[PDB]
């Protein structure tokens, strides 16, 4: 009996460690004897340790995660794809946590519950990746969402943070209701919620004239929920406001991990299921809309956070092009784009968090940065050029596959749109470089140097961004492996 | 005709939630209430289908969805409370400062 | 003559155990 | 792939459900009368 | 002014260390979390200057 | 006919939820909607869910809403607006949803037209399933804690998040 | 020649220096950290090369199974 | 409760015991398992101590870190030992001990 | 609202639901004609596909 639970050792450990940290934090934060010490950094270090131990347990027990698969079948499904997805999610959570300590001590954000909520949301996203039934998927999505709602409003006396939370909760709850409605329609039409059963029922028919309008609209509503989650246009406008109004570590965490988890879900639901061309057209139209609107709106922005939010919207458009074309290379390119976008976003938010110690808000606040911190201005410039997709930086991979998918599938309008939006993006990315290197403002802002954690993370992500295309084989192989494991 | 009548009941509840979103641009508390109405309609959809299909999966998920609805309302009303506390008012013109 | 901070001494032992155990872990793998 | 749902990973229910076929809650009602 | 300068320049090693730690602890604040805890952190008197040297 | 009565009550009560000028009144009508829903559940034979909808939706959730809305003391000027100018946008959106979504089951689940003949005699009775009948309660409890226990525990995690968030966002200890 | 150990050691040393520079510290502020970084970089690079080999090995079998499943169509 | 330990990916090494008992797995702990266990616990205690200094709770922080490390290290050692007995990990020692007793 | 207003709204809603019942009966009664139209269009499409494949 005990050995059956080897399939959930990683999750058991992280949940138990989260409980231990909750108890530790609440017991000593309330201690008069110890004079109510702030425990955000102490619990943060212990939680980083817990995340790393979870990663060790998961990575080193690759075969064991598939033990007792028949017993666990109606609860979740662990395979090669979920293996690598969960590893990448844990690595992202560890990096995001490591970027938070200067924020904890200098702002004096003393709430250790922040770390606990991050860990519980990580548990939720882990269960999201392995979900193999509509019920499990919904429950894990809701756990993740509720944790985000709470942490988005963590600055509870701030107008901005409270506004972010309110908008997030209302729009999140609305989208979740729409998705749940879709799930109910699919169950009513097919008598099934398990992904295997849905695959068997729906395969071979798609729209064979006598199409289940119940099945067709259930798929549509579920897709609407998914598109809200990935911040695809027109279900996107929550994202810029929430990203700007939340505390910056929250914004960094939301920018990466939920995308990993929800794309895992989207792959395993749609790609593994079957209504077909309709849904790929959904993601097609939403990709084009996201690219255009992200480019234009980002061009309008004068503030750093809003610029990065709109940039992420545009990039999810680029990524969803891969899901749309419905090929093994499409899935592989989508995974490559997520990995690279995640490492670039981690780099960018490490810089943003470093600069938030002097309250960076506007793009113009970067003036004369090439004088006051030359190596920081260069590092940030490499990130921008990578965001623009200039070769041979890592960001060039997404542009290359965008045009690779258009030319082959025959999509000349998509290629047109990609060219235009890439040029617009390059303009608003090099505007930052111009501000740091070319401008001569009358008043300068002198920034405090970053802590060791962010400097090390920045140093590694900056080598990756510059040097990835010298040795890209492991990512290429691992992502081809994952794309294949979805069906075999 | 039973199944079409049970489904249209839940359907009118869902459409009422949608209308409540549409008609309450100055009243975000009612917007939250409309979202609960939609969640209730979905829950009813699972229960009706469970009976019609003679299957228990609709019933397990209905209970779990009730748990989600409870947690959602708790957290949402907390966020409403803190927004009101910061502003002293619930009017929508005082929660529009993030834009662009 | 003696280090009196008991918790510090325990932490020192823990660090030493980590280092030596890591060396042994590498050596026997 | 051709017939992916044929692949053993996808036939989990065909092998699990027989193991619980005698569990109260999913038995044919006549099984209790004869057992 | 001479009083505060004389007081600072005559402090021993131990008091210098104590005040370094105290200064670091009270350099920033989270009054919202204190209100959640229901406590009020007060500046220690060894960090407060006399009123006769303050600008007012 | 009985489903016509309950659906009419639900329709009117829901319109009152979304259209009452006073939010306290909205919460009270919401409570009427849950009562009608419980009636439908009793018609379906799901007495456990019928009672739980009273216990949780009315007994706990609506009470929370009422406590919060009552202490807010909302003035109507802060949330008033004329809705006559929304009739068209609600008309298209409602109609499209009406035409699509009230009739989605019609092609898959075609109704049996009631004829001028007693079909009740064609009801076949199997007494084997009637020797030991299970309540809704015990049928659900046979499954929640053993075969689907992981989802049960994840729901517990969701409730824990609710508790933590409620404390962290609103607590001001005296 | 240019071995994974040497590339990794150079990358680790560069990482420590880049980290120091980002913090506006002298390049060689804590030299024992430079030694630690060279060691970790060498270890990382060697493990990445071995992992790459293993990854290609697994992808080979998996592509083989995909090809067999596809070829079953023409039977 | 019906159970089935059968894994999706078969074991690539001889199966000494398909579903080893808890105490059998613990008694199967090797020197390398104990090294992993002790290293994880020691690192965790060290992190607890160092991160606890600033709040002033280095002792209790050491205890908390040590509890986390003890649980994680035991889970990791159990994972390795059970995987060896089940044939999922290289298990030369288990096979040698099995072919003799 | 007035109590009588609520009662009258309930009566109007009852009339609406009975009308919906009539609509459902209408939709059910036209299943056969819809099937016939679907079959004729399927035959036309299949004939066109077979004829165009001849070239
Ligand atoms: C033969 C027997 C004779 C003996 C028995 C006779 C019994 C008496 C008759 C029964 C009662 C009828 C009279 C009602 C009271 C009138 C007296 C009075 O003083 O009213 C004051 C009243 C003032 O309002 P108030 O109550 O003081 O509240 C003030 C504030 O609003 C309060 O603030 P608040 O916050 O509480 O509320 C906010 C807001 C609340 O906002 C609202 O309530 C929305 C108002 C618009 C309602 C829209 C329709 C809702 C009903 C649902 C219908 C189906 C909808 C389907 C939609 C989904 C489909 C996609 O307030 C309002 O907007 C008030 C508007 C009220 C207007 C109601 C109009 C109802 C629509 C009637 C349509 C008729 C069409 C007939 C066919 C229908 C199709 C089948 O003014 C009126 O006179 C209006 C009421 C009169 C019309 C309503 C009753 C209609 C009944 C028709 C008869 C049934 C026909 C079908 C028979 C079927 C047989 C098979
Ligand atoms: C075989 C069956 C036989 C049945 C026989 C009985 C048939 C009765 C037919 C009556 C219709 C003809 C009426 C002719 C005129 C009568 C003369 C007259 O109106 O003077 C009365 C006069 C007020 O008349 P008014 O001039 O029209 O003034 C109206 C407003 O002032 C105007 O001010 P406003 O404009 O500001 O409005 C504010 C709002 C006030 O704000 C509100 O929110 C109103 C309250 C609604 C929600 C309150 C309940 C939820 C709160 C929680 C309560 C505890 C929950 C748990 C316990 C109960 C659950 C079982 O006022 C209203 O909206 C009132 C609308 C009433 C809707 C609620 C009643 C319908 C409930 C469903 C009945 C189902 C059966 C009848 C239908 C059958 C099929 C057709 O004074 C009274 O009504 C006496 C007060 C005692 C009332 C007790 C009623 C029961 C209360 C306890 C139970 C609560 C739950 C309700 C039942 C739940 C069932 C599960
Ligand atoms: C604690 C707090 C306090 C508040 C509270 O809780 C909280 O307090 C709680 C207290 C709750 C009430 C409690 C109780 C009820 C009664 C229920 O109402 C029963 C209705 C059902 C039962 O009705 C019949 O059931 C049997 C017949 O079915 C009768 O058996 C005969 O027939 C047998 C067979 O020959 C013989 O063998 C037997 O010997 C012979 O006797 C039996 O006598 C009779 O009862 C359902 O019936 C219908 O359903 C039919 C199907 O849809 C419909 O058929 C139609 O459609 C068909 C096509 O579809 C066409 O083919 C048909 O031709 C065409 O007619 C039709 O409309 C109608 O029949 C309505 C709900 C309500 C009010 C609750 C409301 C909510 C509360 C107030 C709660 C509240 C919230
Ligand atoms: C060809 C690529 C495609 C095009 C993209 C080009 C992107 C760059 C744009 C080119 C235009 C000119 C760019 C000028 C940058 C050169 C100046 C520079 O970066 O110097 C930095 C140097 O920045 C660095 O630190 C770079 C380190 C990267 C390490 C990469 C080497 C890896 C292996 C080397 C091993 C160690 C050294 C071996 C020999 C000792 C000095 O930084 P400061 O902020 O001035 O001061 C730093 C503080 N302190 C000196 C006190 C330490
Ligand atoms: C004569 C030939 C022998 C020469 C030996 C040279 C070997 C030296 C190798 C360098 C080791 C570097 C280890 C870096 C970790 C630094 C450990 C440390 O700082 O000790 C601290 C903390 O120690 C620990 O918490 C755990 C690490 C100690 C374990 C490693 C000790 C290295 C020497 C071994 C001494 C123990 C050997 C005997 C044990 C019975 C003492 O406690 P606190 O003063 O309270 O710490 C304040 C915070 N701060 C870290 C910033 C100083
Ligand atoms: C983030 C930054 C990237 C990190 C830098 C590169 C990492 C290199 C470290 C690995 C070196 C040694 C690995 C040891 C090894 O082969 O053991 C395996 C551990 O794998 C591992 O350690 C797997 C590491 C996987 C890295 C993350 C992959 C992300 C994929 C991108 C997709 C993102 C989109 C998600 C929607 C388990 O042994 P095994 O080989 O038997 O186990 C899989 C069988 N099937
Ligand atoms: C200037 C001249 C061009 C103006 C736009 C031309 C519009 C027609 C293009 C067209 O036919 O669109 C099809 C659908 O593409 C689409 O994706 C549809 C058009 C784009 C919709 C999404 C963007 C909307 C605008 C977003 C920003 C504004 C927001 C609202 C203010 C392309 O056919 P195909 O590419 O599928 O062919 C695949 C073949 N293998
Ligand atoms: C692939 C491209 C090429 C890459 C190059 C690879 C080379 C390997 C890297 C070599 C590293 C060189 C330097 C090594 C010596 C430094 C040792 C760190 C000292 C240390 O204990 O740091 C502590 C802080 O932790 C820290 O600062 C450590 C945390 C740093 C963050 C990184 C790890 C986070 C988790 C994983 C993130 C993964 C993200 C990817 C998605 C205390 O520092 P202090 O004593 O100065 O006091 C700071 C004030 N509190
Ligand atoms: C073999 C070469 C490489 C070996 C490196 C040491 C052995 C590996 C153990 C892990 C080392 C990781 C890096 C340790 C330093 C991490 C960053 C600590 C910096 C920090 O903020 O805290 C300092 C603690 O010092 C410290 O943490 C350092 C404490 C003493 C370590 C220095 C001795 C290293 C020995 C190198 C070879 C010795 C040859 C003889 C055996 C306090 O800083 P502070 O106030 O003390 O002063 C600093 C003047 N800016
Ligand atoms: C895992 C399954 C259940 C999960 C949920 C429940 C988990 C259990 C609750 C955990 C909550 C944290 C407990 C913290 C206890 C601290 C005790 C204390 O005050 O210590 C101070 C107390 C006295 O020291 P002082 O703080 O210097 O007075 O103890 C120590 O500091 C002892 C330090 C030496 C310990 C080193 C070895 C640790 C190995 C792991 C055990």
């Amino acid at each position: 009996m005990f050995n059956l639970f080897l399939a959930v050792f990683p999750e058991i450990f992280i949940i138990n460690a989260t409980f231990i940290l909750l108890i530790h934090g609440v017991v000593f934060s309330t201690s008069k004897k110890y004079d109510y010490p702030p425990l955000a950094s102490n619990v943060g270090w212990l939680g980083l340790l817990s995340v790393l131990i979870t990663l060790l347990l998961l990575a080193a027990g690759a075969p064991l995660l598939t033990i007792a698969h028949l017993f666990w079948n109606n609860l979740f499904r662990r395979d090669n794809f979920t293996y690598f997805c969960q590893i990448f999610l844990l690595l992202s959570t560890a990096g995001t946590i490591s970027m938070c300590f200067d924020f904890f001590d200098q702002e004096r954000f003393d709430a250790f519950e922040f770390i606990v909520l991050i860990l519980l949301s990580t548990c939720g996203m882990l269960f999201m990746i392995s979900a193999y039934d509509l019920i499990a998927m919904y429950l894990a999505i809701e756990l993740q969402s509720l944790c985000f709602y709470v942490i988005a409003a963590s600055k509870r006396k701030s107008e901005f943070s409270t506004e972010a939370g309110l908008k997030y909760l209302i729009l999140g709850a609305f989208s979740s209701g729409i998705l749940l409605f879709g799930c109910s329609m699919i169950y009513g039409s097919t008598g099934a919620t398990h992904f295997d059963q849905l695959a068997k029922i729906l395969t071979g028919y798609e729209i064979t004239g006598a199409r289940s309008s119940g099945i067709f609209m259930g798929i549509l509503f579920i897709a609407v929920g998914f598109l809200f989650k990935i911040t695809a246009v027109p279900f996107h406008m929550w994202a810029p406001d929430i990203y700007e109004g939340s505390p910056t570590p929250v914004t960094a965490f939301l920018s990466i991990a939920p995308k990993i988890s929800i794309f895992a879900n989207i792959l395993r639901v749609f790609i593994y299921g079957s209504y077909g061309a309709t849904l790929q057209q959904i993601f097609f139209f939403c990709s084009i809309a996201s690219m255009i609107l992200g480019a234009l709106a980002a061009m309008a922005q004068t503030k750093v956070k809003r610029l990065l939010a709109y940039s992420s919207i545009g990039h999810v458009g680029y990524i969803c092009i891969g899901f749309s074309c419905g090929t093994i290379e499409g899935i592989q390119s989508l995974l490559i784009g997520i990995f690279i976008y995640a490492l670039m976003t981690m780099d960018a938010f490490a810089i943003v968090l470093a600069l938030r110690q002097t309250r960076v808000k506007y793009i113009a606040d970067l003036g004369a940065l090439a004088k006051t911190n030359p190596i920081l201005a260069i590092t940030f410039s490499i990130t921008m050029f990578s965001y623009a997709g200039i070769p041979p930086l890592a960001g060039f991979c997404s542009k290359f596959y965008l045009f690779f998918a258009a030319l082959g599938c025959g999509a000349y309008f998509l290629a047109l749109v990609g060219v235009v939006t890439s040029v617009i993006g390059c303009f608003y990315y090099i505007r930052l470089v111009k501000r740091m290197f070319f401008d001569t403002p009358r008043t300068w802002i002198l920034y405090e140097p970053m802590d060791r954690n962010k400097s090390l993370l920045l140093a590694m992500t900056s080598f990756f961004i510059t040097l990835f295309l010298l040795y890209p084989s492991p990512l290429f192989s691992v992502t081809h492996q994952m794309a294949l494991s979805l069906y075999l | 005709m039973d199944l079409i009548k049970y489904f249209t009941f839940s359907m009118i509840i869902f459409i009422l939630g949608i209308w409540g979103i549409l008609l309450n641009r100055r009243n975000i508390l009612i917007m939250l209430m409309s979202i609960e109405l939609m969640l209730l309609a979905v829950n009813l959809n699972f229960l009706v289908f469970s009976v019609s299909l003679d299957d228990m999966m609709g019933q397990v998920f209905a209970l779990l969805v009730l748990t989600v609805a409870a947690a959602e309302s708790a957290i949402g009303l907390a966020i409403f409370v803190i927004t009101f506390r910061v502003r002293g008012t619930i009017a929508v013109e005082f929660i529009n400062s993030i834009q662009g | 003559k003696v280090s009196e901070d008991k918790n510090r001494n325990y932490a020192v032992v823990a660090g030493v155990v980590a280092i030596v155990g890591s060396i042994g872990w590498y050596l026997k793998a | 792939p051709y017939g992916f749902w044929t692949f053993e990973r996808h036939n989990a229910q065909l092998r699990w459900d027989p193991q619980i076929s005698q569990v109260a809650g999913r038995r044919d009602p006549y099984d209790d009368l004869l057992e | 002014l001479a009083q505060i300068h004389a007081s600072e320049n005559s402090k021993s090693f131990e008091q210098i260390e104590v005040e370094r730690a105290l200064r670091k602890k009270y350099a920033r604040k989270d009054e919202d979390y204190d209100s959640m805890l229901g406590i009020t952190r007060e500046t220690p008197p060894e960090l407060i200057l006399p009123d006769n040297v303050l600008p007012g | 006919m009985i489903l016509s009565v309950l659906s009419s009550l639900a329709l009117v009560s829901g319109l009152m939820v979304v259209r009452a000028k006073n939010p306290v009144h909205s919460v009270l009508f919401f409570i009427l909607v849950f009562c009608d829903t419980s009636g439908l559940l009793l018609l379906l034979g799901l007495d456990f869910f019928a009672m739980i909808f009273l216990v949780v939706y009315i007994g706990a959730i609506a009470v929370l809403f009422l406590f919060v809305v009552m202490m807010f003391h909302i003035q109507i000027a802060e949330i008033h607006e004329e809705v006559l100018r929304y009739l068209p946008v609600s008309g298209i959106i409602g109609l499209i949803f009406w035409w699509e979504m009230f009739f989605i089951l019609d092609n898959e689940s075609i109704p049996l037209l009631p004829t001028q003949r007693n079909t009740t005699s064609l009801r076949y009775t199997v007494y084997a399933g009637k020797v030991r009948s299970w309540t809704n309660l015990e049928t659900l409890g046979n499954l929640l804690y053993t075969y689907y226990f992981v989802w049960f525990l994840v729901s517990s995690l969701i409730l824990l998040v609710a508790m933590i968030g409620a404390i962290v966002l609103t607590m001001h200890r005296t | 020649p240019i071995s994974a150990t040497m590339v990794g050691a150079l990358l680790g040393l560069g990482t420590q220096m880049y980290s120091n520079a980002l913090r506006k510290l002298p390049y060689m502020r804590h030299p024992w950290e430079h030694v630690v970084g060279m060691g970790l970089g060498a270890v990382f690079a060697n493990q990445l090369v071995k992992w790459d080999v293993k990854l290609k090995e697994d992808l080979d079998v998996m592509l083989a199974k995909a090809r067999a499943a596809n070829e079953r169509r023409y039977f | 409760m019906n159970t089935d330990i059968t894994a999706l990916e078969k074991a690539q090494y001889p199966v000494v015991d398909r579903n080893p008992a808890f105490t059998k797995v613990v008694g199967n702990f090797s020197t390398l398992d104990y090294l992993r266990f002790s290293t994880i616990t020691g690192i965790s205690v060290t992190v607890g101590y160092l991160s606890g200094i600033k709040p002033g709770i280095k002792g209790p922080s050491m205890v908390t870190g040590g509890l986390i490390g003890l649980m994680g290290g035991f889970m990791y050692a159990y994972q390795n030992s059970a995987g060896r007995l089940m044939g999922f990990f290289p298990n030369d020692g288990e096979v040698a001990s099995y072919q003799k007793r | 609202v007035k109590v009588l207003t609520y009662f009258g709204m309930t009566l109007a809603a009852f009339a609406f639901w009975q009308s919906m019942d009539k609509v459902h009966v209408w939709i059910a009664l036209h299943q056969d004609e819809k099937q016939e139209r679907m079959e004729k269009e399927a035959e036309v499409r299949r004939v066109r596909a077979e004829l165009l494949r001849k070239a």
